[PDB]
Formats: C-alpha cells, structure tokens, sequence
C-alpha cells in the first residue's frame, strides 16, 4: 500500500506605520524606524511561535 | 505676473524664524528681580534678602 500526499503553503504578514513629523522631530532611544522594525519582527515571531 | 510676488509679503518675511526640534516648544520668562525694600544699610550690618 502507498500513498501521496500535498501541503498546502500558507502567508504571514504585519503592517508597521510612521507619519511624517514623527521622523523629524528630535527622538530618544535612537533611530525610530528599526525600532518599529524589531517590534515588527518580535510580534511575527511569537505569532508563528504559537501558531505553530 | 499680474498677481502678488513674494515682495508684497511683508510680515513674514520680518518675523524672525527660529529652529524647533519637536511638536512642543518651552521657553521661559523673568517677571520680577524683588520686592521693594530699602537698600541703604548701615556700616558693618547685614543686609537683608530678596527672591525673583
């Protein structure tokens, strides 16, 4: 007896967001983009953690 | 042109422009230097205190 089987291959995603004057305002905690980027990528990997 | 040019702008072209570094700006202000009190002392006495 054998068999054939198929995995279908599922997307992920987030949206991360700064307006204008959020940029040119004078920030602590450095740079304002990578930090939403590391927010981004913590959050996708927890989802997929527990999705798993 | 027959319409205005940036020389029939007169006030904002006189105001002075300072930099600003975020969506709220402080700044701050002398009201007073003291109370009105007599100012001639004696020789070798103390003379008294005043607060702005």
């Amino acid at each position: 007896t054998y068999a054939r089987k198929a995995a279908f291959v599922k997307f992920l995603g987030t949206t991360r967001e700064v307006t204008h004057p959020m940029t040119l305002v004078n920030s602590a905690f450095g740079n304002v983009i990578a930090r939403q980027n590391k927010d981004g990528i913590l959050w996708m990997l927890k989802q997929i953690e527990q999705a798993l | 042109n027959l319409s205005f040019t940036d020389q029939h702008i007169k006030f904002w072209k006189k105001i002075p422009k300072q930099k600003a570094y975020s969506t709220v700006e402080q700044y701050g202000q002398l009201l007073d230097y003291g109370r009105s009190q007599g100012a001639f002392v004696g020789e070798g006495v103390l003379p008294d205190t005043n607060d702005s």
